[PDB]
């Protein structure tokens, strides 16, 4: 198995570049690989608090007592007995699919594919994350692990959820991770004049009846969701309240 | 048999370094005694690599000698107060232990084994360590014995680590009438919460007061912390003669009024005490509540 760690060009990520212009590896190389994790790193303060509270007491004057108690409440267990584990799951279990598995697993391998070629349309650019049977591969040897983990002789919903949920997160912080790199921009402030003007300050309107009036106009269902979402995403003057039914204008 | 930490168990080496004795008498805890130790050894003869191996496999020829060497070297330094006669307990062809070192793995194996409810949790576990020291008497059992003999190995190390930092700091206050000495922050705390573990410090700490120049016999107080439950333990310990002392000076040994002088404060103030110990002078008291407490037992006869 292959585990490797790269930094990305100009050092940190740069999210205002485009994602292409980022990463230098080819489509080939990333295919075999299925699991890619983007670490960003971030300020909230509070984060940036509990680390460093952890480093400080992670200095060798405190840890070297506390995690001798994570070894007497069998909290957690020691390396040794880790390596005689796997070791031992490896020589004996193998486990096997169920029907229902594959079926959901089918059924969420046409999703994703789907979505990646809805995004791809709209960039009009060939994505610098690939999305390719490999990936299916992955995802049923993910569920396959985590079977053996158990030694259950057979993988069932309770595994494949989870390999799922892997697998989700691994490529919506990856691939789908603002595909569209940041009509053009005019009917963007005409859209943001018009609302401005028509619904003030503290009032809120439905969804479908701004859809209707921005489909009936020019600006079409296509081009109004996109303003409208990214307008939250400015997340200083419109927020989302009572499902996708209220606009509040904050 | 010598003063001498687990002999028949540690390398010769680190039983000198380790041995309570030879540390008051040397000076350890900084450069100068283990360059006197370093001394000792190049004059007795022993290498130093030798002199760090088991003692089974230490060389025979100066396991025999070992006896005619310590009684032509050790005169220089004066640790001649090491040698005694002891009692050795051999079964077949199991090998051989003598009662020092029987006697420190059982304490041991007492101090570590396996606020109302942590308190009682930790009198439980202190009754089931009891039970296991009790059922590893039998000649039946020794994987009971060797655990305990390890375990006596990292308590004194843990013992000598933190005492060389206390007296590097120079934390031990000298007021009037006693010493006092208090373990606000440090490494290890949690190991304090037993009254044997503690007496164990104490009883080296005095040791090493007493092996000085100083010609006062005065009273400690020794307290600790426990953070879950914001309390500090507190015991009083009396002072002692060097061991090398002629019984003339021995008419009366010294009392402990430590009892009688925490009753007394506690039947004329409400501090917020517990006084339960079958060992009269060992309380618990409050963190806020300690220093006037203390002011109480300067002000009052002792």
């Amino acid at each position: 198995s292959v585990l490797a760690a790269a930094n990305p060009i100009y050092g940190r990520y740069d999210d205002l570049k485009s994602p292409g212009d980022n990463i230098d590896f080819q489509t080939t190389i990333l295919s075999r690989f299925d699991m890619i994790f983007i670490v960003k790193d971030d300020h909230n303060e509070e984060r940036d608090i509990s680390i460093a509270n952890h480093v400080i007491n992670i200095h060798t004057g405190n840890a070297n007592a506390m995690q001798n108690q994570q070894e007497e409440n069998g909290s957690e267990i020691s390396i040794e007995k880790m390596k005689r584990y796997i070791t031992y799951c490896r020589l004996k279990c193998a486990p096997r699919l169920s029907p229902q598995a594959a079926e959901k697993l089918s059924s969420n391998f046409v999703t994703i594919r789907k979505q990646l070629l809805i995004n791809e349309l709209e960039s009009t650019e060939r994505s610098s994350i690939p999305i390719t049977i490999r990936q299916l591969e992955a995802i049923i040897r993910i569920t396959e692990s985590l079977a053996k983990l158990e030694l259950s002789p057979i993988a069932q919903e309770r595994h494949v959820d989870e390999a799922i949920r892997l697998f989700q997160a691994s490529t919506m912080d990856a691939a789908s991770q603002d595909p569209i790199g940041g009509t053009s921009l005019s009917e963007i402030r005409r859209f943001e004049q018009e609302l401005k003007r028509r619904l003030p300050i503290g009032w809120s309107t439905s969804y479908q009846t701004l859809r209707r009036e921005f489909v009936d106009t020019h600006r079409f269902s296509q081009l109004a969701l996109d303003k409208a979402l990214y307008a939250l995403e400015k997340h200083e003057t419109i927020q989302l309240r009572h499902q996708g039914q209220n606009i509040y204008r904050s | 048999d010598y003063y001498l930490f687990l002999l028949r168990h540690s390398s010769l080496y680190d039983s000198f370094y380790y041995s309570n004795y030879v540390n008051a008498k040397l000076s350890l805890w900084n450069e100068n005694g283990k360059k006197r130790l370093h001394k000792m050894f190049a004059r007795m003869g022993i290498p130093l690599s030798t002199a760090q191996e088991t003692w089974l496999y230490m060389d025979h020829s100066i396991k025999r000698e070992l006896g005619i060497i310590f009684d032509k070297n050790l005169d220089r330094y004066g640790l001649q107060d090491i040698i005694r006669d002891g009692f050795v307990r051999t079964l077949g062809y199991r090998g051989s232990i003598s009662a020092s070192e029987f006697v420190e793995a059982l304490t041991a194996l007492l101090e570590v084994g396996n606020s109302a409810q942590k308190l009682t949790n930790l009198r439980k576990r202190w009754v089931s360590n009891f039970w296991l020291s009790w059922d590893a008497l039998d000649d039946r059992k020794v994987e009971l014995l060797n655990r305990g003999i390890q375990l006596a190995q990292d308590l004194q190390r843990a013992i000598f680590n933190t005492g060389v930092a206390i007296l590097e700091k120079k934390l031990i206050k000298h007021l009037r009438i006693y010493r006092l000495c208090v373990l606000q922050d440090g490494p290890d705390l949690d190991l304090y919460r037993n009254p044997l573990t503690l007496l164990r410090l104490g009883n080296w700490l005095i040791e090493c007061c007493a092996e000085s120049e100083d010609k006062q016999l005065l009273p400690m107080v020794l307290a600790s912390i426990d953070e879950n439950t914001d309390t500090y333990l507190v015991a009083g310990l009396t002072p002692r003669y060097p061991r090398g002392l002629d019984t003339i000076h021995t008419k009366k040994p010294i009392l402990n009024n430590f009892s009688m002088a925490f009753q007394q404060i506690t039947a004329e103030t409400d501090a917020k005490v517990r006084i339960d110990n079958f060992e009269s002078s060992i309380i618990e008291i409050r963190r806020e509540d300690l220093s006037p407490f203390l002011e109480k037992l300067t002000l009052s006869g002792l």
